């Protein structure tokens, strides 16, 4: 069984590369954040604009939804989040601490708390009511390029161009686990699975790995697609027939069968790197979003 | 200026030569590429001699001692954004600076190297490494955007950030009055006066010698024996974000020559494409430039190296 995702709708209105398209836990929209300090808002099915969020003073790098789909943290090259009410578009808290560029954000599943990685190296956690620092973690050796919360928020996974991933005890900010394998290429995405078993890694040597974390073992390897320079979103397409999707250097999104780890899937549209995808909570529907010299989001629809 | 000869990175679909000096060892050029390597090439036939991996990011300067023993790298962002590199048989790391975005030999005895971290110098020695000095001041500071440390021929002076430093007494002398925001300042071979953007300055006096509007946002290296001067436009727009930096080349597509007693202008040369960097050899025969091809500058990057016969 193979999928046949078709393209339905392209998003144009970013000015410059989207870095991040991310559908609400309720599935009625699509959330897109920008180099060109924008967020904006799509509706799900239909593609339609909805609107503008603004107020980062330069490119943003990462967004993410709360639990509810009423709220959005935007991670910010100007050193800075932004909790942000959707329904009203206007910033609730800016959390200031971080040094440097903010690449990567995320809510826990209680959405009371927020967690940030940063050019600075480090990890941070945030009250999301009271825009605070809650702790600081001196996660890792060289840049963080993402942070995950796991499915009961106490767990957080981080990936760095140190070549490591690691686990962090949301409570008590104790690092739980350092993965690495037999070499350590810059780990340029990872995220925990729907079910909080397994982690999955991006290598910034055309590779993708299923982890088990409590075991410290790899499980599968993906390839086929070329990812050297960026930091690829990678997600679980668990609607219909179980995948791995991710985007590529080549300008394709890819799409394998978990299990056997074959292609299953290019996508072809975009005219530069594809470095976001996300998959629909509910349909076979994949979004994905492409640099400078594209600047669109695709969104694609499977009848499995 | 007769071209002489040309080439590209050999290997790679998308040529990265980012810039470039002379070896000891004549005919063969050192380039650095936007994967941080550091190559060695052959400057007539364009052969690929060797390849040593120096840093995770882009190179973006060097500098060869004197006597080809040691070689001095920056990188673009990642750490540790200078280093250290013996040339005598094997090539490794000797130091690391790990902050320091912009590194320079000392001058008169090549025995120490001074380090630029945004409006700081450091001053390291060449043997243990140690840092031997910080100099800086917040109440003289002109937080030039480009800053760059700089010995003065002898290396009893530093000029940092548009401020003058007695290095043995650790003192600031002087400042500057700042005139531009990027440009920090050089000094001129002649050990008597020092060049800051369109300024030229008097060491007897802080008099104001000339003005020569076409150095303006320029870089500007001398001829060795201190007779021509050579200067590029930096590519600027300040309002440019982090992404349409990475758009430009560093330089313009021309540079220009100068006399080096009065300023006097020599030639205006347009090679028609944006430059990375140019060097000359220590005779002052050959001029290499890092030019980029890219239809769109620095955005698809595609730069190969001319070698032209100085005349």
């Amino acid at each position: 069984v193979k999928p046949n995702y078709a393209l339905k709708f392209t998003l144009a209105g970013h000015t410059k590369a989207v870095s991040s398209v991310k559908f609400s836990p309720n599935g009625e929209w699509l959330a897109s954040s920008s180099a060109d300090k924008l967020i904006k808002i799509w509706g799900a099915y239909d593609g339609k604009f909805e609107k503008t969020i603004s107020g980062h003073k330069l490119g943003i790098s990462d967004v993410a939804w709360s639990s509810d789909s009423n709220l959005l943290v935007s991670a910010s090259d100007d050193k800075t989040l932004k909790i942000w009410d959707v329904s009203s578009g206007k910033c609730l808290k800016t959390l200031k601490g971080h040094s440097n560029y903010v690449f990567c954000c995320n809510f826990n599943p209680q959405s009371n708390l927020i967690v940030s990685g940063s050019f600075d190296e480090s990890v941070r956690i945030w009250d999301v009511k009271t825009g605070k620092c809650l702790k600081t973690l001196p996660a890792h050796s060289d840049p963080v390029s993402a942070v995950h919360f796991n499915r009961d928020g106490s767990l957080i996974v981080s990936s760095s161009y140190d070549g490591l991933c690691r686990i962090w005890d949301t409570a008590s900010g104790q690092c739980l686990k350092t993965l690495i394998d037999d070499d350590n290429p810059p780990v340029s995405f990872v995220k925990f699975s729907p079910n909080g078993k397994y982690i999955l890694a991006a290598t910034l040597d055309n590779t993708l790995k299923l982890w088990d974390y409590s075991k410290g073992k790899c499980l599968k390897t993906y390839t086929g697609h070329k990812n050297e320079k960026y930091c690829i979103f990678a997600n679980f397409s668990v609607t219909g027939g179980k995948w791995i999707v991710s985007g590529s250097e080549d300008n394709l999104v890819y799409i394998w069968n978990l299990q056997t780890k074959e292609i299953v899937q290019k996508l072809q549209g975009h005219t530069d790197v594809v470095i976001s995808t996300a998959c629909h909570p509910t349909e076979n529907i994949i979004a994905s979003a492409a640099l400078e010299n594209d600047k669109t989001i695709k969104l694609w629809k499977s009848d499995c | 200026f007769r071209p002489i000869s040309v080439f590209r990175e050999a290997n790679e679909d998308e040529s990265g030569f980012t810039c470039c000096a002379f070896s000891a060892r004549e005919r063969f050029l050192m380039l650095g590429t936007c994967t941080g390597q550091l190559k060695l090439y052959n400057v007539f036939s364009g052969q690929e001699e060797a390849s040593y991996n120096c840093h995770n990011s882009a190179i973006t300067h060097l500098e060869p001692s004197r006597d080809g023993s040691l070689l001095l790298t920056s990188a673009t962002w990642s750490q540790p954004l200078s280093a250290l590199w013996g040339m005598k048989s094997v090539f490794d790391m000797k130091h690391s600076f790990t902050e320091d975005h912009y590194v320079e030999f000392s001058k008169h005895s090549q025995d120490r190297v001074i380090g630029t971290k945004g409006d700081i110098a450091h001053i390291y020695d060449i043997q243990t490494g140690n840092k031997l000095l910080t100099l800086f001041n917040p109440d003289l500071a002109n937080n030039y955007k480009r800053n760059c440390a700089t010995f003065n021929p002898t290396d009893d002076l530093v000029l940092n950030d548009g401020v003058l430093w007695d290095v043995r007494s650790a003192q600031a002398i002087h400042k500057f009055d700042k005139f531009n925001m990027n440009i920090s300042g050089v000094f001129h071979p002649n050990g008597l006066e020092v060049i800051i953007n369109t300024e030229i300055w008097d060491l007897r006096t802080f008099h104001l010698l000339h003005t020569v509007p076409a150095l303006d946002q320029c870089r500007v290296v001398f001829n060795h024996t201190g007779t021509v001067m050579y200067g590029a436009m930096l590519q600027a727009d300040d309002e440019d974000d982090l992404m349409e930096e990475r758009m430009k080349s560093p330089f313009g597509s021309s540079f220009r020559t100068f006399n080096a007693t009065d300023y006097k202008p020599i030639a205006t040369i347009d090679v028609k494409r944006n430059i990375f960097d140019l060097c000359t050899d220590t005779k002052d025969c050959y001029l290499a430039v890092i030019e980029n091809q890219g239809s769109m500058d620095a955005l698809n990057m595609d730069t190969v190296c001319r070698l032209y016969e100085v005349g």
